[PDB]
RNA sequence: AUGAGCAGGUUGAAGGUUGAGUAACAUCAACUGGAGGACCGAACCGACUCUCGUUGAAACGAUAGCGGAUGACUUGUGAUU
RNA sequence: UGAGUAACGCUUGGGAGUGAGAAUCUCCCAAACCGAUUGACUAAGGUUUCCUGGACCAGGGUCGUCCUUCCAGGGUUAGUCUGGACCUAAGCUGAGGCUGAAAAGCGUAGGCGAUGGACAACAGGUUAAUAUUCCUGUACUUACAGUUAGACUGAUGGAGUGACAAAGAAGGUUUUCCACCCCCAUAAUUGGAUUUGGGGAUAAAUCAUAAGGUGGUACAAUAGGCAAAUCCGUUGUGCAUAACAUUGAGUGAUGAUGUCGAGUGAAAGUAGCGAAGGUGGUAUUAAUCAUGCUUUCAAGAAAAGCUUCUAGGGUUAAUCUAGCUGUAACCAGUACCGAGAACGAACACACGUAGUCAAGGAGAGGAUCCUAAGGUUAGCGAGUGAACUAUAGCCAAGGAACUCUGCAAAUUAACCCCGUAAGUUAGCGAGAAGGGGUGCUUAUGUAAAAGUAAGCCGCAGUGAAGAACGAGGGGGGACUGUUUAACUAAAACACAACUCUAUGCCAAACCGUAAGGUGAUGUAUAUGGGGUGACACCUGCCCAGUGCUGGAAGGU
């Protein structure tokens, strides 16, 4: 409830793309340590819509900047898809 | 009995024996009772370090232990029946499957003789002598063959339960206790008279003759090669070394250790039981 | 030929980790030492 | 070295030979090789001189050669060469093509040539 | 400890049944049965020979042959000395 | 310096296009190899190597507009898949404790530990990248609350099941297959065609059916199952031949007015459109029933789980079963490669790496040759065709004269048919040796085919590809096996068997200081150790010396 959980929207294309359908899948990254219940708690306490269904995924860190003489990690993440009821959207 | 095997592959000649289990057993399919078994967990030679201290042993099949009552105390002027004569992957002997009136099933050692639907008993009084009874020394009369003896009352039977032992009783000391044994082996020994036994030569009394053909068999029989000294190095064995074919050279034949081996006695005199023997399968004490 | 080294991330954490480093004294006598030379990759355990 | 590739056998030269040629008849001009024109021109004489008659047995001898190509298939292509190829040939005795010299290559300096025919 | 693998095709034991035979055995003939650290031979395992290679393709290999190939077999995973 | 020398570590040709630059980039057409695999799905392993756009310093054994390289952006979606929240094996760890100068070692209750057990989801579609996860269609499972009907519920404990070896054979069942039929396109300039080519399908799930398989059954007594049991176990009675219980491939219907579908095809072979989508047999094929059955001995996991039993509870009720309404279903992996370029080999290294799918022709076959589905252009080329090197092909006459030796090479080779000796442990020798036939057509063959007859052709008829060369005598080891990874695979080691020796259980021997453990949850028909090494016949003399055992007087 805390909403510390709800860290950023991130806009690709394939989210656009599953935008034109009808159920409106938002999408979310969120805290690598919270779960999917927190993830529709926080999604309802911040919206007031219920949600329909969660899915999440985490992406592995990662070699960035390759040969850079300074070569860093990659950022590992959580993001939170958020299904709704057919006849609704909001905005983000 | 032995029933020869006739291989006939021709991969060299081997007269292998085995024994009948066809007219000694009963329902000769492997279909034993199920509450009274535990798995065997094969320590394989080794030692809890894990290091291997008796050499040679290993490979041998899965086994599951058939919890025999050597002990017969629970059960006391309680008529039983066997009921089958199995064979034992543990011991060497045959296992009858015996049945108390109460309807408590047991396993005991077979004695040589007993058939299905045989009637035996174990108490502590002055009882018939038919094979399969039990009852301690100081009521059997002298000479029967006896089996399933034990050294301290209330033990279980340790001594001389291998397929066809026997041991013979020879009357009491003059002491009074100590009923005088003649075990097998020529060894004499004594004992108290309220330990229990069972009378009658235990079966499978044909296991002696069988003859192992193939050395694969004795493999899964849980043997594995024994490397001679004289083949082995100059370091691992003092048998070792020499150019070639070389005869022992030390004054006596040597342990893979230091320790002297032939003919050279062993046993620790200054045991309790010493005051308890008669013969030693040589001579006296 | 079949080399010396077949790789299986399981038995390297089981032997090498850092929880079987902290098993027996002599594994705290080599990561205190570890420690004093300042490696940065202190155990396997990190990548 | 003891293994190594199968190399230019007489099955592949021939058989470039024959994918040179249907590609000449399908177009009318290859840069290839110099090397290699220069020992193409004999089979290309020969099929076009052949071609002059238009009988079935002339056909199924221009059969063993030709390879069909994207712009024409084997058949097509008989049918091409045999209706107006031949036809431009009937007087000009041998000599049906010219093998000219271009300059070398940037890859490995090896001679480039048209392979051409023109009356 | 726990699993997995052995393309295919041969040979036809013991035992059993039937009949003969025997006073009863033994033994003989036919049918059944499908055994073997059995056979031939791919995957698999191994390394007996020649050549090549020896700053090699390779810090031990390649073509060609070669031996075993239902077992004292081969192999994955986990544990231990 | 060696030196612009060896080497560049399994293969092409052409057209068009881009671009400054083209053998090496893109597209197109062929071509050649792989095709029991370089084809497809994945475990482990790697950790972004995946997709799109850009760049060609560096890396690519050459070039580069291009790359598994570099830069920018993007991509992995699970109540049902793999693992955890469930269960234990080997083993690890281990409160107390035992043991040990100290550190520590062993070990009990407990707790972990899959390579195994239990557990609910299928077909299709969709993107550049994911799909039993997303979407459509259809379902299933478990909790939780309420409601309705019925019923007394029964554990942390007991019992049953869970629950298992190897080999082999037969049978049911659809499949493969064949034949017929249906549908679609196809009608051919090179001589003759009145055909040729392709396709003929559907899941989980619910209901009914179900060939079969497994195994006495019901009643009455109970002195056993830490405690009780109606359960199990035990004992009798009648019925027994099928009844009962249990399980079961497949079949039928819905699922499906759907999807897929040969092809047709516009803006791409893509969106779209898309016909038939069957009959009978089978002396062949695989897969299931099957954790089924038979035989043999070397006698073939545990726990969780499921059913049941009472205990204990409930009664002015709980709890369970069933239906209906409603709510919920957690965490981690999900990309890509998976190998002659992403892993282990320092490499874009000819090497190694578990499992699964495994088409056609001849073929017993996954052997072999050419191919199907599918994939590739072995990341230096072009010339000449000298010596010389390697790998092939061949060689007249002779046929081991070579040589340390027939090393190497050469002959035979598949199926079918005659024919097979000495010796022997009577099993073998033995595919012994030595010979004959295979092609095609017609006829006859039977169920197919082998087989048979007639005829024809060639020098040749498993016309190619893949198939044992034997004979005789001797030494050794009885035999199958194992051995010096990376110079020695044998006469060496082991082996079944023989003998001797030690050991009566807290056994002898062994690891450890010791607890403790192996020996062994075994008991002299057993176990440890030395020596010989099937089998057949034998194993002679010497106890002076040394070793061992025993000895009781004396000396030291
Ligand atoms: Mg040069
Ligand atoms: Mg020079
Ligand atoms: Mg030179
Ligand atoms: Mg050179
Ligand atoms: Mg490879
Ligand atoms: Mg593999
Ligand atoms: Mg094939
Ligand atoms: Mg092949
Ligand atoms: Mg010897």
């Amino acid at each position: 409830d805390v909403t510390n959980v709800l860290l950023k929207p991130v806009l690709t294309e394939k989210v656009y793309f599953n935008q034109m359908g009808e159920t409106k899948k938002y999408v979310f990254v969120v805290n690598p340590k919270a779960s999917k219940t927190r993830v529709k708690l926080a999604f309802e306490l911040v919206y007031g819509i219920k949600p329909l269904k969660v899915n999440t995924l985490i992406r592995k860190p990662t070699t960035i900047r390759g040969g850079s003489r300074f070569p860093g990690l990659s950022k590992l993440e959580k993001l939170a898809v958020i299904t709704l009821p057919k006849g609704i959207a909001i905005s983000v | 009995p032995i029933k020869k095997i006739i291989s006939r592959s021709n991969s060299g000649i081997h007269h292998s024996t085995v024994i009948d289990y066809k007219k000694l057993l009963t329902t000769n399919k492997n279909k034993p009772e199920k509450s009274l078994l535990v798995t065997l967990k094969k320590h394989g030679g080794r030692n809890n370090q894990g290091k291997i201290t008796v050499r040679h042993q290993g490979g041998r099949n899965k086994r599951k232990y058939r919890i025999i009552d050597f002990k017969r105390t629970h059960y006391d002027n309680i008529e039983a029946t066997v009921k089958s004569i199995e064979y034992d992957p543990n011991r060497s002997c045959f296992v009858s499957l015996i049945t108390y009136a109460n309807g408590a099933k047991s396993y005991i050692i077979s004695p040589d003789g007993i058939k299905v639907g045989d009637k035996i008993l174990a108490s502590e009084h002055p009882i018939d002598i038919k094979p399969g009874f039990s009852m301690p020394l100081a009521f059997i009369p002298e000479g029967t063959q006896v089996h399933n003896i034990e050294l301290h009352p209330k033990g279980g039977g340790q001594i001389a339960r291998s397929a066809g032992s026997y041991a013979r009783i020879l009357g009491q000391d003059e002491t009074g206790k100590y009923v005088i044994l003649q075990l097998l082996s020529g060894e004499t020994r004594k004992f108290l008279k309220e330990c229990r036994a069972t009378v009658g030569v235990v079966s499978n009394l044909d296991h002696n003759l069988v003859v192992i053909g193939k050395a694969g068999r004795n493999r899964h029989r849980g043997i594995r090669p024994t490397v001679r000294g004289s083949a082995m190095n100059p370091n691992d064995h003092p048998h070792g070394g020499g150019e070639g074919r070389s005869p022992v050279g030390r004054d006596a034949p040597r342990t893979p250790w230091g320790k002297r081996h032939m003919g050279v006695k062993t046993r620790n005199m200054k045991k309790a039981s010493t005051n308890l023997i008669i013969r030693n399968r040589k001579g006296e004490q | 030929m079949k080399r010396t080294y077949q790789p299986s991330k399981l038995k390297r954490a089981k032997t090498h980790g850092f929880l079987a480093r902290m098993a027996t004294a002599s594994g705290r006598k080599v990561l205190k030492l570890r420690r004093k030379k300042q490696r940065a990759q202190l155990t396997v355990s990190s990548e | 070295s003891y293994i190594n590739k199968p190399g230019k056998t007489s099955a592949w030269r021939v058989m470039t030979v024959r994918q040179q040629v249907s590609a000449v008849l399908a177009y009318g001009k290859i840069e290839t090789t110099l090397k290699k024109a220069k020992n193409t021109q004999k089979r290309l004489d020969k099929l076009i001189t052949l071609a002059k008659v238009d009988n079935f047995n002339n056909r199924r001898q221009v059969k063993k050669w030709l390879l069909n190509t994207n712009l024409f298939d084997v058949d097509q292509l008989m049918d091409h060469l045999f209706s107006k190829v031949a036809p431009k040939y009937e007087k000009t005795p041998g000599g049906y093509s010219r093998v000219l010299k271009l300059g070398p290559r940037r890859g490995d300096a090896t001679e480039m040539a048209i392979l051409q025919l023109t009356d």
